[PDB]
């Protein structure tokens, strides 16, 4: 059959924590808001 | 809380926000990061029936670097954490049968090829398999964040769980193969970081994922010129010239490019011979010796006598043997150097050299020896003064400057060259590899032009791509002393094997001896990083 | 199995517009109404 | 009244405050004067 762009199966593995909370761990640390960062200063 | 400028209202205004939406409209604009909706190929596999349980057919690290998108941003960072969404779409025929495991190495522990990496939690995607397996690869960090240097992350394996059969093949010497192809997608909750000022390093050191070109063509030796053309394995391997670490130290006394050697010669009244003397030169990495001056020395010793080239019949092509006592020529183990030599008229007093001036320019045979008068003997410690030029030089008094350009090499026998420790010229100590637990160090080699012989050419041997030279030299590489940086060679057919970097910048195999028959029109993949300790894969016949 | 001379399933492409915008723009810009517009008028 | 100099924008800025909370949950950080909930030598 015919597969598209994110299409497949998706198989869960046993070694594995929680994506999210690991994410805002380091947001916090990081202090990430934006994804174009480049996009709120002025470059040489 | 104030932004540093004043913000000034020019006339032509960008007031129009129906202008953007025209954009979308006509571009379909949706989300801000589109590498986030779709798989992108990051590299195939060719799964053969002839590969056993146990092998493994990919094994990747969580990491930027294995998505095309990712890591093109990666370069504008300074920070990275999160995973990434690995697809497998295996396309072999119904009919087949065979089984693939896939598990998640946690970080700080290195996958070996055995089965007892299964007796851990595993799960296992079939031959026959209809629609796309996704495994996602956790990133379990003991820190917030990643720094763009680190590479101990989750590790992502695939073995051969059960061998792949297929009914209708032969029972001859034969193998079919099921393709796989794998994409990668960050997943939701991957994302950059700080922004690093561009142009800036990285404290701990960038990945070595560049020390190897990716096609075979632009291979050239670190030692000559001369594009790859071949591997030889052996039990140790060693060069100083021209060969840099990852501390982007080097031994030798010539940097990472191949450029003209400006030299200075000098001779004197009554001289029965013709070898001379190097009294200084201009452009030099070493104080004293000039920038690329060949690695290789003479054999043996002999008087320094005027003569030609000059081999027996022993080097007839043909004869399956070569006597090196038919090799009368006595500027052995030379490089041949086209030459463009001028000579400085002394003051208004004598111009009785404004003869040996005006004389047609002749090509300089150079070497590296001790040099008295009488007799040239063999010296493998360079030092501006062993530094020895041979030809139709003048006999009389004089100072001459010259500008030569290596084109070949004076032969001297069967074996390649600078295969020997001992005939490798060096200066305070000499870099060496040696086979370590299954790992055996290479040497690539490239063809020279030889002596008096036809169009022929023999053998040499280089401890470096010329790029890894570059690259290591200018670069600020880096990797634990007890790793390599891994990259697997592919030859124009279905043969591969993976070479592996070390620190000091040797590089190894997995194989005690890597074939002939290899379709030479090569491509190289960086694979990541392995302890040395494990022995480099391999799929050769 | 039989194809008619329609038949087929439709897939959709990752990177593809909504074509009513672009429609109308033409439609605009190019003030096209009937179809067999010489239905319309007397030539020559 | 007013303070001398002024206050600009920096990109990389200290905005979380979660990282606060973070080092305080594993250090254990309570009062700001330890020396004063313990007899010493």
């Amino acid at each position: 059959e015919i597969v598209t762009e994110e299409q497949g199966t998706v198989v869960q593995q046993q070694p594995a924590p929680a994506p999210t909370a690991l994410a805002t761990l380091a947001t916090a640390s990081t202090g990430k808001s934006v994804e174009q960062e480049w996009m709120t200063f002025f470059s040489y | 809380t104030e932004e540093q400028g004043t913000v000034v209202q020019q006339q032509p205004a960008p007031a129009p926000t129906a202008l953007a939406t025209l954009a979308t409209a006509s571009t379909g604009k949706s989300v801000e990061q589109e590498w986030m909706t779709f798989f992108s190929y990051h590299t195939s596999i060719n799964w053969s029936t002839v590969e056993s349980q146990g092998k493994i057919l990919y094994s990747q690290a969580l990491n930027p670097s294995i998505n095309p998108y990712l890591d093109h941003i990666a370069k504008l960072y300074s920070t990275w954490s999160g995973g990434i969404d690995v697809r497998f779409t295996v396309s072999g025929s119904g009919v087949f049968g065979g089984k693939l495991a896939a598990l998640l190495v946690p970080p700080g522990v290195e996958p070996i090829e055995s089965v007892s990496m299964l007796q851990y939690p595993h799960v296992l995607f079939d031959a026959r398999q209809t629609e796309p397996v996704i495994f996602t690869i956790p990133d379990i960090r003991k820190t917030l964040f990643h720094s763009m240097d680190e590479t101990d992350t989750t590790k992502l394996v695939i073995m051969v769980y059960n061998e792949l059969i297929n009914p209708y093949e032969n029972g001859v010497e034969n193998k079919t193969t099921c393709s796989i192809t794998v994409e990668t997608r960050p997943s939701a909750d991957f994302t950059f970081a700080l922004l690093k000022p561009p142009g800036s390093l990285i404290k701990h050191g960038s990945i070595p994922s560049d020390l190897i070109p990716r096609n075979s063509a632009h291979w050239m030796g670190n030692r000559w010129w001369s594009t790859i053309s071949g591997f030889s394995v052996q039990p140790r391997v060693f060069q100083s010239n021209r060969h840099f670490d990852f501390d982007s130290t080097t031994t030798g006394w010539s940097t990472p490019y191949y450029v003209p050697i400006e030299i200075k010669i000098q001779g004197k009244v009554g001289s029965n011979n013709k070898w001379f003397h190097v009294i200084d030169t201009d452009k030099a990495l070493v104080p004293g010796i000039p920038d690329g001056w060949p690695d290789t020395t003479i054999p043996d010793e002999t008087k320094a006598t005027n003569g030609n080239f000059s081999y027996g019949e022993s080097y007839r092509a043909g004869s399956t043997t070569i006597k090196p006592n038919e090799n009368s020529t006595h500027f052995k183990g030379t490089y041949i150097c086209g030459t463009l030599s001028t000579v400085e008229i002394p003051e208004n007093d004598e111009q009785q050299i404004k003869t040996e001036a005006e004389k047609k320019s002749q090509t300089m045979y150079v070497v590296t020896a001790d040099f008295k008068d009488t007799i040239v003997k063999p010296q493998h410690k360079i030092s501006p003064q062993k530094l020895v030029v041979y030809f139709d030089g003048p006999e009389k008094d004089l100072t001459m400057s010259a500008t030569l350009s290596p084109l070949g090499y004076t032969l001297v026998d069967e074996q390649p060259v600078g295969s020997v420790s001992s005939r490798v010229v060096r200066i305070a100590t000499l870099p060496e590899a040696f086979t370590q637990g299954g790992n055996y160090p290479i040497f690539y080699v490239n063809k020279i032009k030889v002596g008096y012989f036809d169009r022929a050419t023999t053998n040499c041997y280089n401890s470096q791509i010329l790029m890894t030279s570059q690259r290591l030299a200018e670069g600020n590489y880096n990797l634990p002393p007890d790793s390599l940086a891994v990259y697997r060679i592919t030859d124009s057919s279905s043969q591969w094997f993976d070479i592996g970097i070390n620190h000091d910048g040797f590089s190894y195999v997995g194989l005690s001896d890597l074939p002939n028959d290899l379709s030479f029109p090569l491509t190289s993949t960086f694979m990541g990083v392995q302890l040395a300790r494990v022995k480099l894969a391999s799929k050769v016949k």
